[PDB]
């Protein structure tokens, strides 16, 4: 709709440099190469599927997708609050579905 | 083979004599430069006065394999093969090869695949509303010319050697002779199935002195 | 093996089907140039300035009559010496096509000693290797070795010789 | 699983709404006249709301130009895409 | 129940097979032609001053004209698309004889000779089709194994010590003692007699090293396309540059596509001096200029004539010497980007001016290495490794009027389009895909940069609006028929007073010369009220608004044929993915269109199809006239699949869409093509939709005309069918269609025309119509 922009951005939510080099482009300023938009919102479904995997078969691949699905998401929260907190910006939460 | 024959001189016999003469005595390199000279006259010939008319001919004019529609087509095939007084076609080979034919034509007039409207060639043992149902599916078929393709298929079904060879000469080349001189004698004993029921076309075999 | 002087025949022959790029046998004796150059009048008088500086004295008119009598009108002078265009095109085949450091000499020399053919023939064999020149650039001296050999194969077989 | 895939020299962006919102009424103009979108269809209701959320004043002269010369009496169709259009022009100058 | 129960309840399935169409212009009925065009139009037109496109081809990277638009408006190849792009890659070869004890008829894989299905084609060659077509990876083996991660180069060094001897023949010794002077020692070998070469320390010597170029990816013509394939002979490929094979395809296909088989059938109509070559190119054989230029120096073998090869007039010369044989114009330009617009200005004032009836029209460029590197000096072309850097495919780096756009991608091909009269067009019987209502050609002004697009091509839209407060008459069609049918009354006296005067002056000529007299006076009385009326038609229909400063030459292009400026539905746009230049062609657009009052909310459709073809140069305009003549005879406007993102730049052109996907409209009526050569080539052409012609005739000369169409396309199927199976489109005239006796009794009789002879069969100058009296 009018207003609204897409931004697509390869991305791995596996990789810690990954997350810490996204957030840190969506806040850098235009000039210096990023987005400078400040978030309202983080949608974390950043996923990939483990079927058939009980207790016994965990193993690299379980492990991964536990990073994946938790570790950086903290990561990338720590992140967003980081960059809020350098800017000083106390009263624009990100709100994290 | 080149063996000689004692044939009632009728036109159809009087034709194969004068080519013997003037046209399958030539050496096999001087054959197809003398038939493409010859063409206008060669088609004439056969069909004014042979038992193998031109296969190409729309409405008595002189075509060609390749500026005739695939209605054309299918027509003369029915109009060559399929006799009208006993309502059927005189060999099931024949019926075969129109078929095919009719097949062949769904193949290059359907944007994707279909069933046949041709189930059983058994539909064909009325062949005007076959031709009718084929060339309403398919009526692109009636406007455009044999695709080079389908020309090379149906001379291809003309040499078929599991089928009785067919009632007409479908091209003028090098296998002329073939087409003209093969399948001679069964047309004397059924003239029903001769283009004007004409003896005066056929190859009817006779002894000079046995017939006084 | 006994020496022979290349034939005024195969030296007409090479030139002609060297100069048409094409290989030496597409080319029949028993025709005319003109027939061979239709169209391009340029080829025309090409071939004719390489073979009039090749065997010196031309016959009139040479270029509508058939390389046949032609060989034998050059022949009747021709004193199977290889001249000036058959020896820079083979020193242009050698220098442009050979391994490196293999020369025409040791190509000669290698000649000489496998298939102990003399001058005459190294002449007659170097000129089928100029109407077959492997446009590129053999690789080893194997290659080299092995494409000499299958070149006099098919001399000795033009010629009518043994090995 | 870990090697990075981010680079911001990769990162594509889409922001040219002003000239989608008029491929996007063309495209359903069209669907209509050719009888692809019907009356009954909710892809024309899903298509109006696209174009309303994309609403301004080239694209309601655009909307106001094709569907001011879009002759009625050519078919069933065309007297279809004139009311949708009529209405959509209507819409689109409330939302503004 | 057995298996005898199931038989008669099995049924057969129908595979399709590929029944490739040369999709003619489809022929309404005259009532519904007769709708679409003003009624003052029947007879106002002189159709001997309206040009028409008659037949168009090209080679390029998607195949011919036909591919390309199934890649272009549909995204993916058809069952005929598909089969059509593996006969041109070479995938399939078709086969008519014994395969493997068999009889067989069909296409066959090329390599295993194994029989395919039509149908198969998609599943086993589709992949393939798609990977080796289009904007690729630059292929070696297409360009003489050029690699731009790997371009040679020689750098000059300075020996300090000696080189170790080799052997050279006495001629090339002295050749090296010559240069090299007292820096080398070459003496003979006594044993042998050929010489030893040694040079000396500060000997100069030339070392090769490659250069890593960042131009990698190319519109290269699909890989397999061979001209053999189309039936061109060996001796015409060794002899001629690449490039000219391209157009040699070209105008036999662009001639199929005009229904005409056989270009001789042409001289039944027009004499052999009224077919012209209107065709160029911006820089020609360069594969040739390569050979004369590096190949030579490097001494490497080239073949003596091959400065003719390099010639831009070399490729239309081949034409005339292989396929056509007329003596007629031949006006090679050389606009560079532009190139195939000025071809289409050229040909039109050719056939306007009497000169010629039919030209060829087009353009064509090869890519070699040296074009692409000298292109990447420019920073003209896209750099490779930077959209790679932003992870770009190859297939998504032409992007016109994109945000991120950053050069054009080279391309390489050619195309043609035969131009005729519509009065002889109509007389013959050929298709009709569009009427040249316009073409022009603009500089643009005081500069230093050569490469710079200007505003020039702005002028075709130049009109006076000091007083515009009242319409002028001359823009109402009824006003100018009015003037027309009044002429044509005073016509009509002023030959009634002709005949009378020429009975009063029969009377004193003898009653035995007084026969030939009368038919040489009448013949000349037709010849002059013929004259009289094409000038009346001419005045009021065609050229109505030349000597009026108030009608812009694009606005009276089109109110020709009773349209208006709001009726220009697609505008062609050069756009070939540079910064500079998609700014400056909306801007130029934009400008028209607002000065000639073009509706507001009516904006014209942009259609960017080096998106997907890539920048031929020369070839440029070829391929945009090609893809307007299959945008006004289908309705469908292609989208620009790679608009990503639209340039917020060009949201203030407010005249001109932008669109990222095919919209099949209900009609079509006119197309602008735009080119912007270097050099300061500007370039329009107007083509409008060929129904607004037969509005100008009466429904029995339509009707005749549909007739003879109908026959000349079933007659050019079976043509283009069996040329493509057999490998035979392309025929070679051995000779011309006169002897060398009559070549100058036909050049000098414009009444000559060539007739069936009945022994070879041929189009050929018989004696009896060499000056006849009938």
């Amino acid at each position: 709709a009018k207003g609204s922009t897409l931004i697509v951005v390869p991305f791995n939510q596996g990789s810690k440099q990954d997350v810490e080099a996204l957030i840190e482009f969506i806040y850098d300023t235009e000039k210096n190469g990023g987005l400078g938009w400040d978030l309202d919102a983080i949608i974390p479904f950043a996923a990939i599927p483990e079927q058939g995997i009980e207790l016994e078969h965990i193993d690299s691949k379980s492990e991964f997708a536990h990073r994946i699905m938790l570790t950086n998401i903290l990561r990338m929260m720590g992140c967003v609050k980081k960059q809020k907190s350098a800017r000083g910006i106390e009263t624009r939460p990100a709100q994290v579905i | 083979m080149g063996e000689p024959i004692h044939k009632i001189a009728t036109r159809g016999v009087m034709l194969w004599k004068e080519f013997d003469e003037t046209i399958f005595n030539l050496p096999k390199n001087k054959l197809v430069p003398t038939l493409e000279a010859k063409r206008d006259y060669i088609i004439s010939r056969l069909n004014a006065d042979f038992q193998k008319p031109w296969f190409a001919t729309v409405n008595g004019q002189a075509r060609d394999l390749a500026t005739m529609t695939y209605e054309e087509v299918a027509k003369r095939l029915v109009e060559l093969m399929f006799i009208r007084s006993t309502n059927s076609w005189f060999d099931v080979t024949w019926r075969t090869f129109t078929g095919d034919f009719l097949r062949r034509v769904e193949e290059r007039f359907t944007k994707s695949k279909t069933l046949s409207l041709i189930q059983s060639y058994s539909l064909l043992d009325k062949p005007d509303e076959a031709i009718e149902k084929v060339f309403n599916a398919y009526p692109a078929a009636r406007e455009q010319f044999l695709n080079a393709q389908d020309i090379d298929h149906f001379l291809s079904m003309c040499q078929n050697p599991m089928q009785k060879p067919v009632p007409f000469v479908p091209v003028l080349d090098r296998r002329f002779e073939i087409f003209f001189k093969k399948d001679s004698l069964w047309q004397s004993e059924h003239l029903e199935a001769v283009v004007d029921q004409d003896v005066q076309r056929t190859c009817i075999l006779h002894g000079p002195v046995a017939a006084q | 093996i006994a020496d022979e002087p290349v034939k005024a025949s195969l030296l007409l022959h090479v030139l002609v089907a060297h100069k048409l790029k094409k290989s030496l046998d597409s080319i029949p004796m028993s025709k005319t140039i003109k027939d061979l150059v239709g169209g391009k009048s340029t080829v025309q008088n090409e071939i004719l300035g390489d073979l009039g500086k090749e065997f010196g004295t031309t016959p009139e008119k040479p270029e509508e009559t058939p390389l046949e009598e032609l060989a034998e009108t050059f022949q009747d002078t021709f004193s199977g010496a290889l001249g000036k265009q058959s020896s820079s095109l083979l020193s242009r085949l050698i220098s442009s096509k050979m391994p490196g450091g293999f020369t025409i000499t040791v190509a000669r020399k290698y000649l000489q000693t496998r298939w102990g053919l003399p001058s005459g023939r190294q002449d007659g064999v170097l000129l089928v290797a100029l109407s077959n020149e492997p446009a590129a650039r053999l690789g080893s001296e194997a290659d080299a070795k092995a494409f000499l050999d299958s070149m006099a194969q098919k001399y000795a077989s033009i010629v009518g010789v043994d090995l | 699983g870990v090697a990075t895939s981010f680079s911001r020299k990769k990162a594509r962006t889409f922001d040219s709404s002003w000239n989608w919102a008029k491929q996007s009424l063309l495209s359903l103009y069209f669907e209509i006249i050719h009888g692809v979108l019907k009356n009954v269809d909710r892809e024309v209701v899903s298509e109006a709301i696209n174009i309303m959320n994309r609403s301004n004043d080239a694209l309601i002269k655009f909307m106001e130009y094709h569907i001011s010369n879009t002759d009625e009496t050519k078919g069933e169709n065309y007297q279809l895409v004139k009311t949708l259009g009529e209405q959509l022009i209507e819409n689109c100058k409330q939302v503004l | 129940n057995g298996n005898s129960a199931d038989a008669a309840y099995a049924q057969v399935e129908i595979q399709p097979r590929a029944n490739i169409q040369l999709d003619f212009p489809e022929l309404k009925p005259y009532k519904q032609v007769k709708q679409i065009a003003p009624a003052e139009l029947e007879g106002l037109l002189d159709l001997e001053r309206v040009i028409v496109v008659t037949g168009f081809a090209e080679v390029g990277p998607w195949g011919s004209a036909r591919t390309r638009w199934e890649m272009e408006a549909f995204g993916e190849f058809s069952l005929e698309g598909c089969v059509e792009m593996a006969w041109i890659m070479g995938f399939i070869s078709y086969h008519n004889g014994n395969l493997k004890g068999r009889p067989y008829t069909g296409w066959v894989d090329s390599k295993t000779k194994e029989p395919v299905d039509d149908k198969d084609v998609k599943a086993k060659y589709e992949t393939s089709i798609l990977e080796h077509s289009g904007i690729r990876l630059i292929e070696p083996e297409l360009f003489n194994g050029y690699n731009p991660e790997k371009k040679e180069m020689i750098q000059e060094v300075i020996v300090e010590e000696d080189l170790e001897p080799f052997e050279a023949s006495k001629e090339t010794a002295e050749q090296f003692k010559h240069q090299h002077g007292d820096k080398v020692d070459i003496f003979e070998i006594p044993e042998t007699g050929e010489y030893s070469v040694k040079l000396l320390k500060g000997a100069t010597l030339y070392i090769p090293k490659a250069l890593r170029f960042d131009r990698l990816v190319a519109g290269q013509i699909p890989t397999g396309w061979n001209a053999k394939t189309y039936g061109i002979s060996d001796d015409i490929i060794s002899q001629v540059d690449p490039i000219t094979l391209f157009v040699l395809v070209s105008v036999v296909e662009a001639f199929i596509a005009s229904g005409i088989t056989d270009p001789y059938e042409m001289y039944k109509y027009v004499h052999v001096s009224e077919v012209g070559n209107c065709s160029g190119s911006g820089m020609g054989g360069v594969s040739a200029l390569r050979g004369m230029f590096k190949d030579r120096f490097k001494d490497e073998p080239v073949q003596n004539d091959i400065l003719q090869e390099s010639f831009i007039n070399t490729m239309s010369a081949w034409v005339n010497m292989l396929l056509i044989s007329s003596s007629g114009p031949i006006k090679t330009p050389v606009g560079a980007c532009a190139t195939s617009v000025e071809s289409v200005d050229i040909g039109v004032e050719t056939i306007l001016s009497g000169k010629a009836r039919i030209c060829i029209v087009g353009g064509y460029d090869d890519f070699q290495e040296e074009g692409s590197f000298e292109f990447g000096n420019m920073k003209a072309t896209s750099n490779t490794l930077e959209e790679f850097e932003h992870g770009r495919t190859p297939a998504e780096m032409s992007r016109p009027a994109t945000t991120t756009r950053n050069g054009f991608m080279e391309a390489q091909g050619a195309g043609i389009q035969i131009i005729m009269q519509a009065d002889l067009a109509l007389k013959m019987g050929v298709p009709i895909y569009g009427i040249v209502a316009m073409a022009a050609t603009a500089t643009d002004k005081i500069g230093r940069s050569v490469p710079a697009p200007g505003k020039g091509i702005l002028t075709t839209a130049r009109e006076h609006h000091s007083s515009v407060k009242y319409a002028s008459p001359n823009l109402n069609m009824k006003y100018r028929k009015r003037q027309l049918v009044t002429r044509e009354a005073q016509i009509k006296d002023w030959v009634e007073n002709e005949l009378e005067a020429l009975k009063l002056e029969a009377e004193e000529i003898p009653s035995e010369d007084q026969n030939e007299f009368l038919l040489e006076r009448t013949r000349e009385i037709h010849n002059e009220a013929e004259s009289q009326l094409r000038a009346a038609q001419q005045q009021w229909g065609n050229d109505f608004y030349k000597r009026d400063p108030r009608i812009a030459p694009l606005r009276g292009a089109l109110a020709t044929y009773g349209l208006t400026i709001d009726d220009l539905g697609v505008a062609s746009f050069h756009g070939t993915s540079t910064k500079a230049n998609d700014k400056n062609e909306s801007a130029t657009i934009n400008e028209m269109m607002k000065h000639l009052g073009r509706s507001e909310g009516n904006p014209v459709i942009g259609v960017f199809q080096k998106f997907l073809t890539g920048h031929p140069k020369g070839a440029a305009g070829a391929w945009m006239m090609n893809g307007a003549l299959q945008i006004l005879n289908s309705g469908i406007i292609p989208g620009n699949r790679n608009a990503d993102n639209v340039d917020k730049i060009l949201e203030q052109f407010e005249y001109v869409l932008y669109p990222s996907k095919t919209l099949k409209t209900d009609g079509v009526r006119a197309v602008s093509i735009t080119s912007f050569g270097f050099g300061q080539k500007g370039g329009q052409a107007i083509v409008v939709h060929p129904d607004y012609l037969y509005g100008a005739i009466t429904e029995d000369r339509y009707n005749e005309y549909v007739a003879k169409v109908s026959a000349r396309e079933k007659s050019a199927y079976k043509f283009f069918h069996n040329g493509m199976i057999y490998n035979k489109l392309f025929v070679s005239k051995e000779h011309a269609p006169y002897t060398d006796e009559l070549e100058e009794d036909v050049y000098l009789d414009p009444l000559a025309r060539v007739s069936k002879d009945k022994k070879s069969g041929s189009l050929t100058f018989n004696s009896k119509n060499i000056q006849s009296k009938d």
